[PDB]
Formats: C-alpha cells, structure tokens, sequence
RNA sequence: CAGCUUGUUGGUGGGGUGACGGCCUACCAAGGCGACGACGGGUAGCCGGCCUGAGAGGGUGUCCGGCCACACUGGGACUGA
RNA sequence: AGAAGCACCGGCCAACUACGUGCCAGCAGCCGCGGUAAUACGUAGGGUGCGAGCGUUGUCCGGAAUUACUGGGCGUAAAGAGCUCGUAGGUGGUUUGUCGCGUUGUUCGUGAAAUCUCACGGCUUAACUGUGAGCGUGCGGGCGAUACGGGCAGACUAGAGU
RNA sequence: CUGGGCAGUAACUGACGCUGAGGAGCGAAAGCGUGGGGAGCGAACAGGAUUAGAUACCCUGGUAGUCCACGCCGUAAACG
RNA sequence: UCGAAGGUGGGAUCGGCGAUUGGGACGAAGUCGUAACAAGGUAGCCGUACCGGAAGGUGCGGCUGGAUC
C-alpha cells in the first residue's frame, strides 16, 4: 500500500495550492 | 560516509525537545490555581477528571491533574504543581502535589500514604 | 580511478579466495611484494613470483587450501586508508582476533606484523588485518 | 540498622539453610506466607535475586555496604567472587564463628558490638572490621568468669576449625595465619550469580 | 606594501575525532630590510618581537626564487 | 542432567473461513553446559508439544563451541536474518553478561564467561541464529595454525598460551 | 549572517610606554582579514575536574584548587614597586 | 530496658488472596484496568525490596548501533540531486634519488597541588587522610629511521588524452 | 553545418586522472510573454444524456493550448 | 582636542498585542456526498493547467507502484 503514502501528500499539495488561488490577490499579494 | 563529508559537516545530535515546560529546570512550582474543573478523557476509558488550569510561577498558564480523591480547590488556592501526564487526558501534563500549602492531603489514605499526603495516625 | 591498489590487491584476494581459484595475478609493486612476503612467511599464502608483463611487472600469487577445502584465510579487511589513514604506536597496536590473526604493520624498519613491531619495539602505520 | 527478625522465615524463603542447625527449618522447606507452596517462576533475576540476599542474610551484612564491598572487589586485580568471599569472611563477626567463639552470627555480632574485643589490645566495637594478615584475635581481659564465655570452652568440639585461624589453649586468643582464600570457606551458597548481578 | 613580505605558511594536524589529516594554512607577515620578492619564493622565517599591528615574523633566507 | 532452556514461546496464528487457528512456536535452546549448543525451533497446537518438538530438533543440530576453559577463544560478530551479536572473551573473572536470548545460548553451551551485545534486531529467534552464526564463526587456535602451517606458539598470543594449560594442570 | 576593515594593512620621522607594537601622531603607498567561515546574531565565565558511559563519546563547570572578569550603573586619573 | 519507618506486589519487576466500589470512584511510566466475581481503584491480611531512610518530581547520561570515529544507512521501509560540466576541497597509477613535514623510536623538560588507579599507614572500621608508584594520552628540544603518506628533482606507459 | 561514441595501429604526451561543496549549463509536459499559424484534437465553457444529485465518466459542439520563431519557466512515477 | 551621560534623527533588528482573516491538530453516536483500496465500478499515481460545495473532474506529457493481446 505504498500508494497511500503518495496520497496523503496529494490532498496536503492539492489544499495548499487550493489556499493560494483562493489567495493570489491583494488576500495574499498584499502580504 | 566518506569520512571526509564528517569533517566538513559533523555529526549533530538531534534536537532534544524539552520534555517539561511552564516550570523552567524547576521540579515543582507554585501556582494560583484558577478554574478547577472537571473534563472527560479519550474514546475509551469514560470517567471524568478533576483538572485545574494553573497560573504558574514562571508566568504561564497550563492544565494539571488533581491526583486522588475529593479536593477543596476552587478558585485561588496556592498549589504546588509538578511533573507527570496522565494518558487518558490531551492537555494534561502537570500534577498538583497533595499535601501543600493549599492543597490537604487526601482524606481516609492509610496505603502508600506519602503520595496524596497523608499523615500516619493519632 | 583506481586508487588504493593495496585494497585493490587484497579485495582481489577476499574474491579469488571465496572463489577458490588456485592463483590469482595482478600488477606487481614493491608494495605488493612485500605483503605478499609477509602473507608468505606468517603462511596465508602458498609461492609467489612474477612475470615479465606487457608493461610494468605481474604479480601472481598462489592460495593454499587445507586438506579439504577449506579456506587458509578467514577473510580480511583493510585498515590504513586513502580517505582515513591510521596509525598506532608500538605500546597500542591493534589485535586481530585477539591474537588468531595478524595486521601488517608498516614501520621504519620496513614492513613487519605485529608480533615483529611488538617485539622490536616501534609501530607505526596499520595497512590491513589478515587473519 | 539491624534485621532484628525472624531468621528461619528468610531461610525458608531462600530455601537454604543459612544457619548451622534449625528444627524450625526442614519441618516447613517452602518459603513463608499465606502463598507459601505456590510454583514460584524460575526466572534468571529471580534466583540471582534469592542468591544475593543469601549472601548478604548469611553474614547480616546490609545493601550499600554490600555494594562497596563488591565495587572494591570488582577493581581488586584478578577475579572477584573469591575476593568477596574473602573479604565477607574477613568480617571479624565471620571471624568469631570460624574461630567457634559463638553459637550463632547475631550473637557473634553483638560480642563485637558490645565492647569484649580487642584485636591489637585496641577496643573495636563496630562489627566490620576486617581481620589482617599474622593479626591477634583477643578478648579483653575483664571478660573471664561470664556464662557465655565459659560455656565457649566446651563447645569448641563439636564444629570443625578452619585452617587459616589458630585457636589455643588457656589464653583464648586466635592468631590469623593469612587471609583465607576460597576452599576453607564455607559455601551453602553458589557465588556466581552476584558477580553477573551488578552488571545489570 | 613596502618591506612587508605575506609567508602563506602550511600545516597538517590529526582530525581530533574522526582522525583524518587535515591540511590547515595561514597566511602571517614578515620583514624584508630590502623589498625585493617576487611571487613564489619559497622561503623561511623565524620570529621577532613585533614590529607592526599584525608584525610577528622575519624572513631568513631566501631560496629556490619566483620562476 | 542435560539442559533444556526455552527463550521464547509465541502464539502464532493462521486464519480459515471459520475464524483463527491458533499455534505455538517454542524457540529452545539446549546445551550440555561444557561445550555442546543446540538450537531448535519447534512448533505445535500445544505449548508443552512445541516444547518438546523443539527440544527434539535441537538436539539433532548440534555443533562444537571453541572455548578456553570458560570463555571464548577470540572476538566474534555473528550476523543473523537480521540479528546482529557481538561476542567478546572475558576475563577470568566477569561472569556471563548476555542478553535475554543471547544468554540462554551461551549457558547452554556452557561458557561462563563471555561479553554479548545484541545490536540488530531484537526478536529473539533471530538473536538466537546470529549468536549461533558467531560461534560457526568461532575458531581454535590449533586448527587455526594447521590452516596456517606455522605452530602453535607463532600463531597464538602468549596470554591465552599460557592461560590454556591452567585448566587442565 | 557574504563582504568586513581607513588608523584599517605597512613604512618613514617623531611622540608615548616599564617594554615591542597604529599604542598615538604628521606624511606617503593602497593594503589586511574571509567560505579553513571574515563581519554579524544568539548563548556562555574558563579550566584541573564532576556526572554518565565498556570506551569513544554525551551532559555539566557545584565543594576544593588554578586563571580571568567585575564590585550600585557608566566614564577617568592619583600615589605607590 | 529509651529508640522503625518507607515504598511496592498484572509484565518490565522481586514480591497475592480476601472484602468494599462497579466506566463510578479512581490507578498508571509504558500497553492498559475498573461497565457484578478486580492478582492492576479503596481497605485488610500476607509478602517483597529497602531501611533512617523509603517514594514523587525535575535535570543529565545510559539503555539509544535512534547522529553510527569506535559504530548506521539511502531499489521497494526515511534517504541518489532530473542530468552533466566544472570551481574550492578531498583523493590519486609504476619507478629512482633526496628532505624528513606527517608518521614513527628514544631521551630530556613540562604536563602544579589536589582528583582517579595500585600498595601500604592512622584516625575503633568505614567514609577521610598521608606516603611511595602510575595518570597527566598532549606539547617543546636533541639524537635515530624512511616502510607508508607528504614536499622536491626526475623517469615509465599500464590510467588519461592526442 | 555539426556533437558524441566504438574498434584497430602503437605514431605521440607522459598521471595531465576521479569526484566535486558552492556555481553554471541543459532540462518532458503543462504554463507565461510577443508575433505568426490553427487541420485534427481539446482543459475551460455550453447543450444533451445518465443520475437522488452529476459541477463527472458517455455524446454534440468547442476556447486556450497543442504547431512555429524568439525569450521565460526549471518542474515530472525527470524511475532502473 | 578627546570624552561618558544626555538631546535630535533616520534607519536596522528582536519581541508582544491587534479588529479581521487563514490554515493545522485533536476531539462525538452531527450534515453532504463516495474520492482511494477489487478492473473500487471512469485503473491508479506524478508534474502542470483549468474547473467544481466537497472529496474531486478534465486536458497535456510521464510512470507501473495497473491492465490487455
Ligand atoms: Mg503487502
Ligand atoms: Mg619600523
Ligand atoms: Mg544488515
Ligand atoms: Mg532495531
Ligand atoms: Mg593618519
Ligand atoms: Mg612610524
Ligand atoms: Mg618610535
Ligand atoms: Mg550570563
Ligand atoms: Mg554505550
Ligand atoms: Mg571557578
Ligand atoms: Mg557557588
Ligand atoms: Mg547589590
Ligand atoms: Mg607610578
Ligand atoms: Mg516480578
Ligand atoms: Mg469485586
Ligand atoms: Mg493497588
Ligand atoms: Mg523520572
Ligand atoms: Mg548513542
Ligand atoms: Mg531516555
Ligand atoms: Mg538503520
Ligand atoms: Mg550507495
Ligand atoms: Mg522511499
Ligand atoms: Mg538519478
Ligand atoms: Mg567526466
Ligand atoms: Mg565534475
Ligand atoms: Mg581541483
Ligand atoms: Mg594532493
Ligand atoms: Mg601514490
Ligand atoms: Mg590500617
Ligand atoms: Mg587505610
Ligand atoms: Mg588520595
Ligand atoms: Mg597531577
Ligand atoms: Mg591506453
Ligand atoms: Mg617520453
Ligand atoms: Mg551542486
Ligand atoms: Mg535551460
Ligand atoms: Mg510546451
Ligand atoms: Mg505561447
Ligand atoms: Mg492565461
Ligand atoms: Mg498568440
Ligand atoms: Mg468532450
Ligand atoms: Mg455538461
Ligand atoms: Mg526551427
Ligand atoms: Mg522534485
Ligand atoms: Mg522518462
Ligand atoms: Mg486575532
Ligand atoms: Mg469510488
Ligand atoms: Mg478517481
Ligand atoms: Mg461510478
Ligand atoms: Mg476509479
Ligand atoms: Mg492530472
Ligand atoms: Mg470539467
Ligand atoms: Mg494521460
């Protein structure tokens, strides 16, 4: 079951590059 | 591994974290001992646990376990709080010590009578 | 690139040897000889000679086995190397095997095992542990 | 500090008769309590536990002291279980027994520790002194006419003297040939087992 | 810089834990009564007392010249 | 008067359509306490049964360990599966100091004195094969100076020379 | 923490010191240190030792002893060897 | 005759039965215990380990070969840079002669005293002390050596390149 | 137009080698900039269908993109 | 002249708090789905891009840590 490891750090990368469209503006441009 | 790669950078130990904080190299510390409550622990083992969040000495808050039976803390009492975690609770990390300024020993304890604070008999 | 043709040689020794090939050869150095003379006269090895190679001279040297097959070196490791050297005076030379085997002790008086540098009193480099 | 209990319940629990003769012992073999015939499991810290309370119960000596003795008998050149041997029956209470100046070691012990000793005319009176080489073992001079001391003469018989001490006559006085070594000692006991203690 | 001499001197010393040789330099100053000294110059040095900030050394003799 | 000593029983189990069947494996060593170690596995549906089949392949794996009168002839590291033991001779005196499955081992085959150390892997079955490996490894000194051609007293150190006849008068 | 250094690097003539010395000064040249870690930030009195460990190591520098620094905080001279 | 208490008893870990409680009180380092029969909570009895000490905390080392010089690893367990070139650095074939820096031998000096180890001596033994011998691993000077490493002056073609 | 590799001769040099912290270059696809091009395919999008829903899979279309030039990006299960 | 302290100033740097806001972890017998594990019901993953309440979907290239003949 080595796949599950490749999984969680899919949804950890996917979450966080998920955060920075949610913030490629004056959300986060600003700061 | 190529011994030369040791001499351009050695060896370093890992970061040993402190295993106890709030208390600053102090085996025991006083605290004004706000907020005694009383909280449940995990999934498994369901009881409930007298807890107190302590204002230590060093300035900080933390949350420590009331060991024993029945306890007249309420409010402000000077307790004297040293190490130990219980299992079953998350933020439990410290003990108040029975038998302090503050804090009677328990009542009734005639085994191992020293833990809990207990004077022998009269 | 090739480096260290002292653990060359003996690497070609702990292979033929766990091979069982009668004789093994290689290129010949002063060097080499001269282990070769010591693994000769503490017996590891049965003779030794040399070629008139292409360039250079050959060092063959032939491997005894017992009765049976079994091999006459127990394995061996080098010690002195070219990304670590090690040296050990004559009251703190090693022990192989707690005495069972021999280090080839590299010494102003030339190369000599450590009964020989214990005995004559001064040590020095360790190139290797036979036993 | 003392004991001061019973000395066939710790027998029984050993399960070796430390002391020289007890009708108490050998009527009830097992160790005491209300589980007293319970299978006690053979366990290799378990026996080597027994085995040095054995050797310490045998000779009344206490815990640190034991380990001293033990830390100078490690550093001691050569073995160390012969040498802690030694130096336990070098003990001048061990001493009075080999030489049969006592019934049994509680009473040995308090001859020493109650003042009718003096070794080179010097009043000891701490019981873990140990005895030199060529050295005198004496009493002092007041002692004569005292039950127990007169009742030591007639019951110099019936257990053997060791070969490292000399016992004479009139003058009861001991002279210590040398510091006995392994054989004369007495063994209800196997020593081994303290040695590979202490590397726990 | 006029009558000074910079003496780039070379050491080696046993690694103290992993017990490689190291090789360690300096780099020291010296005296010249006369400032002739090319680039090179193997060359040796004894101490003195000093004679600048950072002055602790005096060239001796000079030998195998800058080629 | 020959000794059996099990290390380690452990319920093993297999698992059928019905539920788990359960089996027990008793890891035992024997030894006569001189020079003589044998090592069996032994499995059944009981523990004594395991015992004893462990026992009775034990005693048909029996090999030789080299002592010198209470210790090992010279230094050894024995490379199991993954276990990794590593034996040093000790000095007259020091007793046995081994681990809890090393020990058993090494009192069967009757040295009293020895330094073991496990530095691989802790299941015991595997320390048992490394220590055995070891004592495979294990060598005498005067098969040791056959396979050299050279004598005794050119091949083996003066202390364990002398140390040897001391045994035997 | 990658550029730090201008009395900084050196020399000359001086001054000054118990004494060499940019220790200071006038002039002249533009050098010195650094990836083997300069400069910086954080922490810290150091040591024979002490604790631990099979050792190597790891922790620590308390009694004793040696060295240094300081004396409410900061700056300076005097006498006197 | 005036003089014993402390801790613990499921496994580590040496040491067990009963009664009271019934997911509650509570215990616990770990994994776990207690929901009606608790060797694991409270009490009693017994026992074990100690003992003027016994336990809890905190700190550090050990176990931890879990920072590996001694003494570890990187296909799939954490771990080969996406690849190459190349700077510093590390490392380097065969042979001749020399230097003797590393290395190595010996001596001298230093490495205070105290500390640690060995042997005695005395405080009633001990802790403690004293004396003699090691330790003081390192460093500086002189006198040796050149096998290996290093510098130098060369040589060879086997590596490398044309 | 141009790079590398392999073999053979032994003509030549005579250790000039290996690796390589940093560094530099190259680096699938997607993507970005400017300018071209755009058949087919095809993120997005839209409709249809399926479905409890269907922001999908299937169908019908279909924009960027895919292609070219020149830069940028410097990442991949860039894997043996 | 030099000079501590003090004053003025602009920077550097290390922290605290901060309406509001973002993710993380741990919790409970909550709500919406069912994305992965079997061909997991559209093989799964990698990078990248776009889209979507949410898991996810899709495009392009790649891998087998999937299949087929
Ligand atoms: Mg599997
Ligand atoms: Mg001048
Ligand atoms: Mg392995
Ligand atoms: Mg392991
Ligand atoms: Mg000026
Ligand atoms: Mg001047
Ligand atoms: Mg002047
Ligand atoms: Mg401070
Ligand atoms: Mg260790
Ligand atoms: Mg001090
Ligand atoms: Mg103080
Ligand atoms: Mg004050
Ligand atoms: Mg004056
Ligand atoms: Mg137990
Ligand atoms: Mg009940
Ligand atoms: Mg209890
Ligand atoms: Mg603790
Ligand atoms: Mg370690
Ligand atoms: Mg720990
Ligand atoms: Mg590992
Ligand atoms: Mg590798
Ligand atoms: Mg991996
Ligand atoms: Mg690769
Ligand atoms: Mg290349
Ligand atoms: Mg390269
Ligand atoms: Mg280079
Ligand atoms: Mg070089
Ligand atoms: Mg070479
Ligand atoms: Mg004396
Ligand atoms: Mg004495
Ligand atoms: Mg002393
Ligand atoms: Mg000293
Ligand atoms: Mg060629
Ligand atoms: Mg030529
Ligand atoms: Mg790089
Ligand atoms: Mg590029
Ligand atoms: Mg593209
Ligand atoms: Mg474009
Ligand atoms: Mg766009
Ligand atoms: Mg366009
Ligand atoms: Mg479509
Ligand atoms: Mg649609
Ligand atoms: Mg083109
Ligand atoms: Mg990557
Ligand atoms: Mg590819
Ligand atoms: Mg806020
Ligand atoms: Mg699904
Ligand atoms: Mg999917
Ligand atoms: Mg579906
Ligand atoms: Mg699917
Ligand atoms: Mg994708
Ligand atoms: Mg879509
Ligand atoms: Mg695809």
């Amino acid at each position: 079951g080595s796949v599950i490891k490749k999984r969680r750090k899919r949804m950890s990368k996917k979450k966080h590059r998920k955060l920075l469209r949610r913030t490629r503006v004056q959300r986060r441009k600003l700061g | 591994p190529t011994i030369q790669q040791l001499v351009r950078k050695g060896r370093r130990d890992k970061i040993s974290k402190v295993k106890t904080a709030a208390l600053k190299g102090s085996p025991q510390r006083r605290g004004v001992c706000t907020r005694v409550y009383t909280t449940t622990p995990k999934k498994p083992n369901s009881a409930l646990r007298k807890v107190a969040r302590v204002k230590l000495t060093s300035q900080v808050e933390v949350t420590a376990y009331i060991p024993g039976e029945g306890h007249n803390l309420q409010e402000h009492s000077m307790v004297l709080v040293r190490g130990g975690r219980v299992k079953d609770l998350p933020g439990v990390r410290y003990k108040i010590i029975r038998g302090s300024l503050d804090t009677q020993g328990v009542k009734n304890r005639k085994q191992a009578r020293s833990r809990y604070g207990a004077k022998k008999e009269k | 690139t090739m480096t260290d043709p002292i653990a060359d040689f003996l690497t070609r020794l702990r292979n033929a040897n766990s091979a069982y090939h009668d004789e093994v050869s290689l290129p010949h150095s002063k060097l080499k000889a001269n282990i070769a003379q010591i693994l000769k006269n503490e017996g590891y090895i049965s003779d030794f000679r040399t070629e008139d190679a292409r360039v250079g001279k050959s060092l063959v040297i032939q491997l005894k086995y017992g009765p049976s097959r079994e091999r006459s070196i127990a394995g061996l490791r080098r010690v002195s190397k070219p990304g670590l050297r090690v040296y050990a005076k004559s009251t703190n030379l090693p022990r192989v095997l707690g005495g069972l085997g021999v280090a080839i002790i590299s010494t102003s008086s030339g190369l000599l095992t450590d009964r020989q540098a214990a005995r004559q009193g001064v040590g020095g480099e360790v190139l290797a542990y036979v036993w | 500090a003392r004991y001061t209990g019973p000395v066939t319940r710790k027998s029984r629990r050993l399960r070796t008769d430390l002391v020289g003769g007890d009708q108490a012992f050998e009527k009830r073999p097992y160790p005491p309590g209300q589980h007293g015939r319970a299978r006690i499991k053979e366990s290799e810290y378990l026996l080597q536990l027994q085995e040095k309370q054995k050797a310490r119960f045998t000779y009344g000596v206490m815990e640190k002291q034991f380990r001293r003795y033990y830390e100078e008998a490690v550093r001691q050149p050569g073995k160390t279980g012969e040498e802690l041997l030694k130096i336990l029956e070098s003990r001048l209470d061990n001493v009075i027994y080999r030489a049969g100046l006592a019934r049994t070691r509680r009473m040995a012990r308090q001859l020493v520790s109650h003042g009718h000793f003096n070794v080179n005319g010097v009043h000891v009176n701490v019981p873990s002194y140990r005895v030199s080489q060529y050295d005198i073992v004496d009493v002092r001079d007041k002692s004569l006419n005292t039950v127990p001391f007169q009742i030591a003469r007639e019951t110099a018989g019936e257990r053997p003297i060791p070969s490292w001490l000399q016992v004479v006559g009139e003058r009861q006085r001991v002279l210590i040939h040398q510091l006995p070594e392994r054989a004369q000692i007495d063994v209800p006991l196997t020593e081994q087992l303290i040695v590979e203690y202490y590397s726990k | 810089m006029q009558k000074t001499i910079v003496v780039e001197l070379e050491d080696r010393m046993r690694h103290p834990l992993y017990g490689k040789i190291i090789r360690t330099t300096k780099k020291v100053k010296a005296h010249d009564e006369d400032s002739v000294a090319g680039i090179g110059d193997r060359v040796s040095l004894m101490e003195t007392r000093p004679l600048s900030a950072t002055k602790r050394w005096r060239l001796v003799e000079i030998l195998e010249k800058a080629k | 008067n020959y000794l059996e000593r099990v290390v380690a029983i452990n319920r093993v189990s297999k698992v059928v359509k019905g539920g788990r069947r359960f089996s027990f494996t008793a890891l035992v060593i024997v030894g006569d306490g001189n020079g003589m170690v044998g090592v069996g596995y032994g499995k059944a549906k009981e523990v004594p049964a395991a015992i004893a089949k462990g026992v009775e392949e034990a005693r048909k794996s029996f090999f030789r360990v080299p002592l010198i009168g209470g210790t090992i002839t010279h230094p050894v590291q024995g490379e199991a599966a993954a276990g990794v033991v590593l034996l040093r001779p000790a000095s007259p005196g020091t007793g046995v100091i081994a681990g809890g499955a090393a020990r058993a081992v090494l009192e069967c085959a009757g040295v009293h004195d020895i330094l073991a150390k496990s530095l691989g892997s802790d299941n015991a079955i595997n320390v048992v094969h490394a220590t055995v490996a070891a004592l495979k490894l294990l060598q005498r000194p005067e098969e040791v100076a056959a396979r050299r051609g050279l004598p005794i007293e050119d091949v083996a150190p003066a202390g364990m020379l002398k140390a040897r006849r001391k045994s035997e008068a």
